[PDB]
RNA sequence: GCGGUAGUAGCAUGCUAGGGAGCAG
RNA sequence: AAUGUCUGACUGCUCCCUAGCAUGCUACUACCG
């Protein structure tokens, strides 16, 4: 606690007391510079004390309002923080099936149920336009989730069963773009 | 490594539940089943196939626009 | 204890031990800087690498000490407390002595560095502001550096007569 | 703590007398306080002399003496003027841009929104000042037309229990979170505020 | 030159109370 | 137009923060004997 006028007062008191003890003065003069220097400490300790109290009070007020702001701003944004965390984790995993279906979905191919695991249990998929059909459904086979599937039925957006060979690049505009494929597990 | 699978499965179930999926009933039962099965698995492969089967749920809906976060 | 060909006439061949040389170097101040010995003389400055810290660099050596490998493989004995019985820890600070960021007059007429002030950056502008923005950035970076070193596990110590008031007094 | 709503340069300052309390880089805040009626700036702490009763809310009359803020008649022998060097004593002072046509916002802030020309002004600036004029126009509406509020306390009861009374006939506004009032205690002397206050 | 009481500050211990948290059956 | 409210047991121990009171310890000042 230096930036005090009481600091100047107390320092002058110390300097004068040092002069009194170094000049070889009499007995009562040092009592004036001891009673005044000790009243000086009884005021300087006090003002430095109260100022450090107010300082630490403001400091804990600061830490409290900081805690509050942090907590509330985080509670605001869970619905997005969770999603970004999930996807960085998924990308760090690096498996073939996961990435296969994530890329199919970012293109437009999404399932319509839970991907089953047994060799029975059907599986339905939405195909957006026919290019991905070229990159995927080749003949009676179907590759999804890095596993093999047998196509068993196709249909476009207006619920029309669509024959297999019926589809091609030429006849492509003759079908509703969102085709639907119903396959089984190999 | 397997711990990473368990951990991401926890996070995925949390996301699903906060997307109101528990409103529907049988679907939430299946999701809880797969999550609790993954948490107790011992080998990595079957845990991975349960993981993909369970992620298929989140993919089957249009609440999360993956084409945004898949920007790296 | 291993002097080079030259500098031998400078660096006398000495291995230290508080069982012997404790009573000779009494004048001035020693400096064990990563030279790991037994308990240190009461007027020393030491930066001894802690061993129980973990990371990917240091590896489990022997015995109860670890092998710290980043450039040249350093082996360090087991960390013990009875080495610093004559010393104390070093409280962080940031001494400095240089000109002030004076976009104009050098003294009291140049500040424009808005800082809520620290209490330990004993710089050259600690009046009221109180850090020439120069020293502000310098304090920030040096704080980060100290943090990173101590996170990589280096424990400093100092003689018990250390103080901070005296540097302030040296400023004026 | 934010970005200069004109310059995007990062600002820790807000315009007190201004209705939205926006972020203005040291140069932009300087320009507003010298080009308008706004002389109050809001940062981590409100800018005012901290001598007992010294209600110096003019941004141009404050000087950083010691650790507290001071007027001229209060600054200890160690200080300097905040409002100087074309910028204000505000964080990120070096990374300040200073908008060229602050007259835009300077007019959007000191208007009444009852004239169509002010609407033309809002319609005829950049998108940032467009949304700023939007917020300030809705703020002018709510502060004028949409409900109101002055009340004088009758007596204190406890730390959070208080007798009030509005002025008989004055608009008695609803008591909600989106309704706060500037708490003024006038000693005689000392038109000092005690903060912002919602009631229920 | 001592005692005493009164004050004030500093410091400690303890008890109560209030709040936040952790583990256990 | 409202506002407002949503399932959390019984114990035991422990750490942290704050407040109060007394007590206890020490110093400074004052009065009187
Ligand atoms: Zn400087
Ligand atoms: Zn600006
Ligand atoms: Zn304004
Ligand atoms: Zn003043």
């Amino acid at each position: 606690f230096s930036s005090l006028p009481s600091y100047a007062a107390f320092a002058t008191a110390q300097e004068a007391y040092e002069q009194a003890v170094a000049n070889g003065d009499s007995e009562v003069v040092l009592k004036k510079l001891k009673k005044s220097l000790n009243v000086a400490k009884s005021e300087f300790d006090r003002d430095a004390a109260m100022q450090r109290k107010l300082e630490k009070m403001a400091d804990q007020a600061m830490t409290q309002m900081y805690k509050q702001a942090r907590s509330e701003d985080k509670r605001a944004k869970v619905t997005s923080a969770m999603q970004t965390m999930l996807f960085t984790m998924l990308r760090k995993l690096d498996n073939d099936a996961l990435n296969n279906i994530i890329n199919n979905a970012r293109d437009g191919c999404v399932p319509l149920n839970i991907i089953p695991l047994t060799t029975a249990a059907k599986l339905m998929v939405v195909i957006p336009d026919y290019n991905t059909y070229k990159n995927t459904c080749d003949g009676t086979t179907f590759t999804y989730a890095s596993a093999l599937w047998e196509i068993q039925q196709v249909v476009d957006a207006d619920s029309k069963i669509v024959q297999l060979s019926e589809i091609s690049m030429d006849n492509s505009p003759n079908l509703a773009w969102p085709l639907i494929v119903t396959a089984l597990r190999a | 490594k397997m711990s990473d699978v368990k951990c991401t499965s926890v996070v995925l179930l949390s996301v699903l539940q906060q997307l109101r999926v528990e409103s529907s009933s049988k679907l939430w039962a299946q999701c809880v089943q797969l999550h609790n099965d993954i948490l107790l698995a011992k080998d990595t492969t079957e845990a991975f196939e349960k993981m993909v089967s369970l992620l298929s749920v989140l993919l089957s809906m249009q609440g999360a626009v993956d084409i945004n976060k898949l920007c790296e | 204890a291993q002097p080079c060909s030259d500098k031998a006439y400078k660096i006398e061949e000495l291995f230290y031990s508080y069982a012997t040389h404790s009573d000779k170097f009494t004048d001035g101040v020693c400096l064990f800087w990563n030279c790991n010995v037994d308990r240190y003389p009461a007027n020393s400055i030491v930066c001894r690498f802690d061993t129980r810290v973990l990371s990917n660099l240091n590896l489990p050596g022997c015995d109860g000490g670890s092998l710290y490998v980043n450039k040249h493989a350093f082996h360090t004995p087991a960390f013990d407390k009875s080495a610093f019985v004559n010393l104390k820890q070093l409280p962080f600070f940031y001494y400095s002595d240089s000109p002030c960021e004076s976009h104009g007059k050098q003294v009291v007429s140049d500040i424009d560095y808005v800082p809520l002030k620290s209490a330990t950056c004993i710089t050259r502008c600690n009046l009221g502001g109180a850090v020439c923005r120069h020293h502000a950035n310098e304090y920030r970076l040096y704080l980060d550096a100290y943090n990173m070193m101590i996170s990589a596990g280096f424990s400093l110590w100092v003689y018990k007569q250390f103080d901070t008031y005296n540097l302030w007094n040296t400023f004026t | 703590v934010g970005a200069c709503v004109l310059c995007n340069s990062q600002t820790s300052l807000r315009c007190g007398a201004c209705i939205r309390r926006p972020f203005l880089c040291c140069k932009c805040c300087y320009d507003h306080v010298i080009s308008t009626s706004h002389k109050l700036v809001l940062s981590v702490n409100p800018y005012v002399c901290n001598a007992p009763g010294c209600d110096v809310t003019d941004v141009t009359q404050l000087y950083l003496g010691g650790m507290s803020y001071y007027c001229k008649s209060h600054k200890p022998p160690i200080s300097f003027p905040l409002c100087a060097n074309g910028q204000v004593f505000g964080l990120y002072k070096n990374t300040c841009v200073g908008s060229d046509n602050v007259t835009d916002f300077n007019a959007i802030a000191t208007c009444d929104w009852t004239n169509a020309g002010d609407y033309i002004l809002a319609n005829t600036c950049t998108e940032r000042l467009k949304l700023f004029a939007a917020e300030t126009l809705k703020a002018t509406e709510e502060t004028f037309k949409l409900s109101y509020g002055i009340a004088t306390v009758r007596e204190v009861l406890s730390d959070r229990e208080l007798h009030l009374s509005w002025e008989v006939g004055k608009p008695r506004p609803p008591l909600n979170r989106n309704y706060v009032f500037t708490g003024y205690r006038v000693t005689k002397n000392s038109k000092v505020q005690i903060g912002e206050y919602t009631f229920e």
